[PDB]
Formats: structure tokens, sequence, C-alpha cells
RNA sequence: AUAAUAAUAAUAUGGUAAUAGAACAUUUAAUGAUAAUAUAUAUUAGUUAUUAAUUAAUAUAUGUAUUAAUUAAAUAGAGAA
RNA sequence: AAGUAAUUAAUAUUAGUAAAACAAUAAGUUAUAAAUAAAUAGAAUAAUAUAUAUAUAUAAAAAAAUAUAUAUUU
RNA sequence: AAGUAACUUAAGGAUAAGAAAUCAACAGAGAUAUUAUGAGUAUUGGUGAGAGAAAAUAAUAAAGGUCUAAUAAGUAUUAU
């Protein structure tokens, strides 16, 4: 099971270790100071009151999650739900078509 | 051949041995080629003049 | 000796090259070819420089536009299939349908298949093939051919993405663990081809959901 | 009635002997395909294979300074009239003598030809069967293949001489003085000779270094055209035989 | 599969110097994808058409007999065989007469 | 490389072993000719061979 | 049904600009016997329908042709600036 | 002391392979279908053009143009 | 012609660039940088002279991601 695990592509490796799946991070937006903060959302710093951009960027936060999706260890990486980014064939099915489809 | 070859000193080349079908026409082969050189050898065949008379 | 003393290139392959400026019995003396003293013997004018009239790249109105849009198809006949067929090269297993990665697979189609390929009629007298086709499209005579046969048609669409999936996805799996989902078609001209009977387009012989869910919208 | 009367059906495996290498001594026969070892030998297929592999090798470093190049000023040495001497611009112009060159090469020079794949495969198996047919291609192996003869006691199957590195007593080593008996034996003391391998001989090299002027060893990957027909005569391993004729083999 | 087969299977006449191949006989081997070596080919600016046959073993000469034989109807004169490369050339596009009478045996 | 005249391209279109074009007078002062006689004029016209090796050096990749 | 050489009959063979075909000298690279009775260069006189090479004599060098030949190439040929 | 080199395009000759070629990692270029400004069009319904394909035109033909078809695809 | 020659200034062993307010197109990709194809294609031009991408696929390449910022205002945007 370790071999396995350390067999992982290295960014997934990077993130699990600095993000790891005991703490159950928040699927909302949170304060930046809290520990379930979620990295791929935009906390907000409390003192401020100004939205930090996501630990995670965005391009890297979806590369994490397709290398989850590869090697079947979503569940185990904190939520996209409040992430606008939807992936494969959740994405397909869940979406609208566009006006211009349905109503040429 | 290979006994013929011991037996003879000399070395009768791959394409001869696959040609060739009968002890006979080895014999024949032999006679032609080696044994002249063998009985002269000034009549032999040198490499750098190939075309030598 | 060696060989390599010895080597000559085929007779008519080679040439000897015409050698200007050196010496009157030559051919190519003192002038080199070039004439006698004007711009082109001792200089440089333009190939097609026209000498002050209105040139043949002037005289003439400009025509047309290049359809960027346009996606142009690969072209396979009928009469293909059959050679293929009659040489015992077309394999395929019974219910396996002739798809375009099968025929790139095959070699009916040669080279890149960028946008797709249509499916027209130069040997469909000699047609008689009862195996089921998919492809970008195919001419009205050709799908007529294929019907008489006992065949199958379907018009199916594939972006540029999908079809490379399509003819290749080992690919896509070697790279990525996964095989990418078959798009729809979002232009407004895809949608109603594939929409038409007539073509055998996939929308509506596979009775598809895009197609349900325009209807349903057109209706609210 | 008989349409083409005098069809047939051509031959097809040509046998080289495996030999035991120090002592050429024949243990098997090997039928390789008629198209590697027995091809018609085709002149100008060789030809080709030959210049363009010359063209490949060359380094191009012919670099004689153009006008540009030549260091001179760009200053004009004598007014264009009121001289009484011929006009003249800068110092660097060929024409005069301490100038650059007109037309002047640069390199690095690229002379690098190509060739289709097929045609230098063909030309490859076209020097081969050229060798066979001159009895110029020692096919050396047994170790994979079933023998007729056993191989002898200290000859070994592989293109190799056993203790090379070895040398306690004197300065000399054993190895060396085995490849000497080896040419002493097969007459062929100043022939050019091609030791074609399938993995790196070390010892073998070492032997034949006093040799070097003659003697190429190259591996399998490595061996030209030029190489083998250059040879006096080669001396294959049977797998490297193997391999090159995998290699040069035409596809079906 | 193998490259070089074993000793045992390979027999006699599967050998060079044997079935006597080389005295006044021939074949002509099929292309990669196993049809028959004739080809139209256009030279000159396509003002000279011509027919090409590839992929002749052994005695060329004696092939071109035979076509000569079958195909009467060709004349005698327009059977270009160039001996380097061993290849035949007729004057027409008689491509398909040519693969018709080769066709039988090759 | 070699490029392509864009000009010339915008004039000329490929057919085949030949190039088409459009004719030239009848974009302005037709009123008055006759129209019959115009018809002439509306179409595309194929290259002549006098400029035929001039128009393939213009455009190296048609 | 080809190639080389030689016969016979016929027709053709002045040439600037130009086009086409075929050779030779020189230098380098690949392959490469041989040897002071030899090789190279020069001079003179012979020879071969001869920009070239060869024979002999004479001279000077060298223990010796990147030699003959086939290919690949060129800073490849000078009474004209 | 003077027609040279590089990157390209078009012809020709030969050689390799050939309905494919080059390349083999895929990708690409050329060929395999002719058109048309362009579009969802594209080559014998029962044979040589008197048939068919495309562009103009059209209910569909005819008409101009080019292309495609008479054991084996070029 | 050319942001070239030149002059001027400033740095380092290299500099520059670099972990998307990027591309793409309803399918998807996932720093940089160089090369090959894409392609002399789209694009543009007193529509002359001429100029000319990107996506995508390959190589070369290194572990290539990683916080150092209390997440950014005379800023984005607009007019000129
Ligand atoms: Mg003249
Ligand atoms: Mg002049
Ligand atoms: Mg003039
Ligand atoms: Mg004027
Ligand atoms: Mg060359
Ligand atoms: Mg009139
Ligand atoms: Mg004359
Ligand atoms: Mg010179
Ligand atoms: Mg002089
Ligand atoms: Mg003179
Ligand atoms: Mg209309
Ligand atoms: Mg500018
Ligand atoms: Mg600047
Ligand atoms: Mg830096
Ligand atoms: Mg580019
Ligand atoms: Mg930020
Ligand atoms: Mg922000
Ligand atoms: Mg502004």
């Amino acid at each position: 099971y370790k071999q396995y695990f350390d067999s992982l592509p290295l960014k997934l490796k990077s993130f699990f270790q600095r993000y790891p799946p005991s703490i159950k991070y928040s699927p909302v937006s949170t304060s930046t100071k809290a520990i379930n903060a979620n990295p791929f959302l935009p906390n907000k710093h409390p003192v401020t009151q100004r939205f930090h951009d996501p630990k995670y960027s965005l391009r890297r936060m979806s590369d994490v999650y397709k290398l989850a999706l590869r090697y079947g260890v979503e569940e185990f990486l904190p939520p996209i739900e409040n992430t606008k980014k939807l992936f494969f064939e959740e994405k397909y099915n869940k979406k609208t078509l566009m006006k211009g489809v349905l109503l040429p | 051949t290979k006994f013929l070859q011991s037996k003879s000193g000399y070395l009768i080349p791959d394409y001869e041995l696959t040609t060739l079908s009968t002890p006979l026409q080895f014999k024949r082969y032999i006679k032609e080629k080696i044994l002249p050189s063998a009985n002269d050898p000034k009549l032999a065949y040198k490499e750098a003049e190939p075309n030598a008379i | 000796v060696s060989i390599l003393g010895q080597l000559k290139p085929s007779d008519g392959s080679t040439k000897s090259f015409k050698r200007l400026g050196r010496g009157p019995s030559s051919g190519l003396g003192k002038t080199s070819g070039r004439g006698q003293k004007g711009q082109k013997a001792r200089g440089k004018v333009k190939s097609w420089f026209e000498g002050g009239q209105t040139p043949i790249y002037k005289l003439f109105p400009k025509i047309g536009f290049t359809n960027v849009g346009a996606k142009p198809l690969k072209e396979l006949n009928l009469k293909r299939i059959q050679w293929f067929h009659d040489k015992n090269r077309l394999h395929l297993q019974p219910g396996e349908v002739l798809d375009m990665n099968k025929m790139r697979k095959l070699g009916l189609v040669t080279g890149p298949i960028k946008y797709g390929v249509k499916i027209l009629a130069s040997g469909k007298f000699h047609y008689n093939l009862p195996i089921a086709l998919e492809a970008s499209r195919a001419s009205a005579k050709a799908i007529a051919a294929i019907e008489k046969a006992g065949g199958k048609f379907t018009a199916r669409y594939y972006t540029p993405l999908g079809l490379r999936a399509h003819l290749n996805p080992q690919w896509f799996l070697e790279k990525r663990g996964r095989v990418p989902l078959q798009a729809r078609p979002t232009k407004r001209r895809d949608i109603d081809f594939y929409s038409k009977e007539e073509k055998r387009g996939y929308l509506v012989m596979e009775k598809d959901k895009l197609l349900q869910d325009i209807k349903e919208a057109q209706n609210k | 009635l008989n349409p083409l009367p005098n069809a047939a059906i051509p031959p097809k495996y040509a046998l080289v002997t495996v030999r035991s290498f120090p002592s050429l001594e024949p243990l098997t026969f090997v039928p390789v395909p008629t198209s590697t070892v027995a091809a018609p030998l085709r002149r100008d297929i060789l030809w080709r294979a030959v210049v363009y592999e010359n063209d490949n090798r060359r380094v191009g470093a012919s670099n004689p300074p153009g006008r540009s190049e030549n260091g001179f000023s760009r200053r004009k040495l004598m007014p264009q009239k009121g001289s009484g001497r011929a006009r003249v611009g800068d110092a660097n112009s060929p024409t005069r003598h301490n100038g650059g060159r007109a037309l002047a090469r640069t390199a690095p020079n690229d002379y690098t030809t190509e060739l289709p794949s097929k045609v230098y495969s063909m030309a490859f198996n076209n020097a081969l069967s050229h060798q066979y047919k001159s009895g110029k291609l020692f096919v050396i192996g047994g170790e994979k293949v079933d023998l007729i003869s056993p191989t002898p006691e200290l000859d070994l199957n592989r293109l190799d001489l056993v203790n090379t590195n070895t040398v306690e007593g004197k300065e000399i080593f054993e190895g060396e003085v085995i490849f000497r008996k080896f040419l002493e034996e097969f007459q062929l003391k100043g022939k050019r000779l091609l030791f074609i391998t399938d993995k790196t001989r070390e010892g073998l090299i070492k032997s034949s270094d006093p040799y070097k002027q003659k003697v190429d060893v190259i591996q399998k990957e490595l061996v030209e055209v030029n190489d083998i027909l250059r040879a006096q005569a080669v001396f294959i391993e049977l797998e490297a035989l193997e391999y090159l004729a995998m290699a040069h083999q035409k596809e079906i | 599969a193998p490259i070089f087969p074993k000793l045992e299977d390979v027999k006699m006449h599967e050998l060079i110097g044997n079935n006597n191949f080389g005295k006044k006989t021939y074949y002509v081997e099929r292309s990669r994808t196993g049809n028959l070596p004739v080809y139209s080919a256009y030279k000159n600016g396509g003002n000279k058409i011509i027919t090409e046959i590839r992929k002749i073993e052994g005695d060329v000469i004696q092939l071109r007999n035979d076509l000569q034989e079958q195909l009467p109807f060709i004349p005698k004169k327009s059977w270009s065989v160039v001996m380097q490369s061993k290849k035949i050339i007729i004057k027409g596009n008689a491509v398909e007469a040519v693969k018709r009478v080769l066709t039988k045996k090759f | 490389l070699m490029k392509t005249h864009k000009g010339t391209a915008k004039r000329w279109r490929r057919t085949g072993n030949t190039f088409k074009r459009g004719i030239a007078g009848r974009k302005h002062g037709n009123i008055g000719w006759s129209h019959r006689s115009l018809k002439a004029l509306t179409g595309r016209k194929i290259a002549h061979p006098a400029y035929s090796k001039h128009l393939k050096r213009l455009l190296p990749y048609h």
C-alpha cells in the first residue's frame, strides 16, 4: 500500500503531504486563519476582510484533480464543489447546453 | 566438407559449399581453383591486383 | 581488391554541371551565358518584372475568400473498399463496423485524417459488401449503393480532437489514463446536417439526447 | 496452353558456417536468407550508400576569409579620379593580393546528403552479399544455436580473447600473442580486418590495438557500408549478423 | 518468425545452386501489399507513356520473350529491358494486359 | 524559404494544372454597353500559357 | 534485338549572342600493387590524329608516388578589369 | 584575380519503393477526384458519351467548360 | 531598411523568461526556453514593395514547483 502511494505522481504526492486527508477541509469559503481552510477556494482574511487568492491556483488545482481521478484518490483531496470547475464525465452530464445551441 | 577442409589444409568458401551438391563437384572445384595456385606460387591470385594475367 | 575503388552511379543518374566563365571553346566563355551588357548581364531584375506595364498580378480583380471555417474531408470511394475486400486486406470480425479509425488501421485511408472522411461512389456498381460503414459523411449515391449491398451507413460528428481520439485511443490512454469524451455538435450547421435522415446523420439514426433537448427548448 | 513456361521459384537460404573464434573452426552451418547474404551485386546502390556515408562523415572546416571577414579598413585607398591609376575601393577586394577571397565559404560547411532508408538497407545487404561471395565473411558463434561439431577447448564461441588484461610475468600479454598467432595462421597480417561485435569486447580491442591501422573492431549498431566493403575479411558475431539481417530486411 | 531457421527444417532445394534458377528461368515477386509490379509511367512531361515491370529475379530476357509470345499485338521493337536494375519497359500503357499475362504464374 | 505573392494569390486560384482568374473591365462604366456583350466578361478565365511560368514562380506552393 | 572494331551507299559537319553533348590538365578525400634496373621534375630529340601522355638520352632530387583505375568533390585552367 | 553557399519552389534524368511514397515516437507533407468565390454538393439508374460529376441555370433536361467510367483500380 | 548600425547606461556567470487574470472551444490542455512539423497556412499591406502567427504533435531539458504576500487603487477601465 505504502509502495503504491509512493508510486503516485509527484504533484499529487506533494499535495497530500502539505494538505493531508485527515483534516476535513471546508466546502465553503472560510477565514484564512482557519485550519480547515480549503486551498482551492478563495478564503477571506479576518482582519483586512480581503479575499486571498486560492493557495493552489486554478490550473494547479485542476491538474491535482485530474491526477486524483487517474489514480482513484478523489475523495482524499478537499472538495472542489464551490470552485466552478467540473471535470470529464460529471462535467459532460451536469452542463446545460448553450442558449445558441438550444435556441438559435 | 569440414573433413575435406581439414585434410586439405585449405578453406572452401561458404558460397561454394552452399552451391556444390556432390563430392565430385567439390573435387572438380578444388582441381580448378586451389591446385594450380598451390603448384605455382607466381600463378596464385593476388588481392591488390585481382585482374592479373 | 575491395569494391570501394570501383563503384559508379547508375547510367542516367549524374550530370556535369554547366561551368561558366572558363575559356572560349568551353562554350560558356567570357559573357558566361549572360548575353551582352544589359541589366540582366550584370545585376538582377526580377523574373516576373513585366517592364512597367500593369502586371498579371494587378490587371485582374481579386476573387473569392478563404473559408477558414472549412474542414475538408478526405474522400474514400466505395471502389477502393471493394478492391481491398477482393484482395483480402479488409479484415473485419462479424459485427465490428468499418469506422474511420478502422479504415486508417487497414490502410483504406492513408496519410493524416485531419477533419474526417467522406464516402464517395466511384465503384457503386461492383460494390457488394454487407458490412456497416461509419464516416464524417457519404455521397447520396454511395449511401444508396451501400443500402443495396445490405450494408448500413451512419454519418458521425467528430471535432478535430474527438476525431484524433477515435483514430488513436491508445495514445490518450498512455498519456492520461483516459480517452477523451466525444463532443456534441455546438454549431448550428453541424446540428442541422446530422439531424437529416437523408444524410444518415447519427443524431436522428441513433435518436440522440441533444436533438430531444433542442425540441424541448423549442416547445418551451 | 503454357503461358510462362520458364517461370520458377528462387532459392531462399544460403548456408554460412558458424565458427569458433581464435581458430576459425566449422561448428555448424546456419541458413541465412538469400536476400541478406546472396543478393545480386548492384554496384549503383552500393555507390549511393558509400557516397552518402562519406558526405555525412565530412567535417567541413574550410573557412577562408571573404572581403567582410578579412580585416582591413573600409577606406578608399586612392580617389576615384585624378590618381593616374586604376580605380580602387577598400583593400579587402579579391582582385588585390592581400584582400579576402571571392565567394568565400564559411565553416561549418554542411555537406550532409540524404538517402532513402530502404535504399540504404538494400545497399547494406548488397555489401554483405558481395563479401560472402568473395569468401571474406567469417560468422563466429555457437552459443545460441544447436551445434554439429563441438567447440574446441581453448577457443570460445564469442568474438573475444581471454585474460587480455592479465599481465604478470612480463610487459607482453597473452591476448595480443594469440591474435598474432591467428593472423599468422590465416595469412592476413597486412590485410584490413573488420570485427563486427554485438556487445563491447574490450579484450579483443586491446589485442587489436597493436594492429590498429588495419584492424577495425566495430559494434553491431555503428557498422557501416564503407567499413564492410573496405575490409579484406570481416569477422562477425552470429548474433550481430542476425541483428543486421533483422534491421535491413524488407518489411512485409 | 525466426530470421535464421534451424538446420533441420531447411531442405536442399531451398538452397542456392540447386534447382537451376539462373539458367533461362525467372521469378516476378509481388509488392508488399500483394500486387503485380507493373506500372504506368508518364515521362518527358506526360508526353511519353511507358509500362514498367519491376522485381524480376533471374533471366529477364527470357521473361521478355515469353511476354512477347503471350502478347503478339504489341510490336517486337517496343520492349526495352534495362539490365542494370533488371526491369522491362514497354512503349504503350500496356499494364493491364501484362498483369493478366503474369497473374496465372506469379 | 520562398513565399507566395499574396496579391497574385488573391487574383489567381488553382485549377488542376492551370490557374483561373476574374475578367477585367466590369467594375464601372457598364451602362450604355450591350448586356449580352457584357456577359462575356462576367465569368472566370484560364491563364494564358505565355504567363504560366511567371504565375508558377509567383505561387511556388500551388 | 547488345557492345566494341572494321567495311559499303547516302546525307550532314563556317559560325557572334545563345542552347545541347563529350573529354582532358590541376588539387584534395575514399580504395590501391609496385620500386634506385624505381619514381618525380626539367631539357633535347622521337612516338600516338597530339591542350595530353608516352619512348630514349642527359641532369638533380628522393629508399620513394594518396601512383593506374573508379568514384566523390573543388580557392579546378588567365594576353585582356 | 570572377556563377559560390544557405533556405526554398518548379521541371527533367536515373535509382529505391509503388496505390502508395517519405517517416516509424506520434505528427506531418505529397499522392489517391474533378470542381466551385463559398456552402450541408461530388463521378455508367441497363455502358463511351448520346451516360455521369461539378460550376451557371433548373421542375428535370438541353446548353459552355473541364473531369470520371469500355483478369484488373491510377 | 530597423528597433538594425551606432552612441549611452547597468548587471551576472550567464542574463532574460517562468508556475496562467495562459490557451482553447463545450472536448480538453496545464511552468519556462530552443528547435522540427503545423506554414509561407490563417492574418496583413500606397491590399505595392512586401511583412506573417497561434492551437496542436514531436524532440532537447531539469526533482520542476513553490510561497517569501496580513492578496494588492490613482490600479483595472474610459477618453485622447
Ligand atoms: Mg559561342
Ligand atoms: Mg560584356
Ligand atoms: Mg540585354
Ligand atoms: Mg507606367
Ligand atoms: Mg553527392
Ligand atoms: Mg458582339
Ligand atoms: Mg562547328
Ligand atoms: Mg582558381
Ligand atoms: Mg600567368
Ligand atoms: Mg588564350
Ligand atoms: Mg443556382
Ligand atoms: Mg519595425
Ligand atoms: Mg535597444
Ligand atoms: Mg533571473
Ligand atoms: Mg514557427
Ligand atoms: Mg495574485
Ligand atoms: Mg484579488
Ligand atoms: Mg488607450
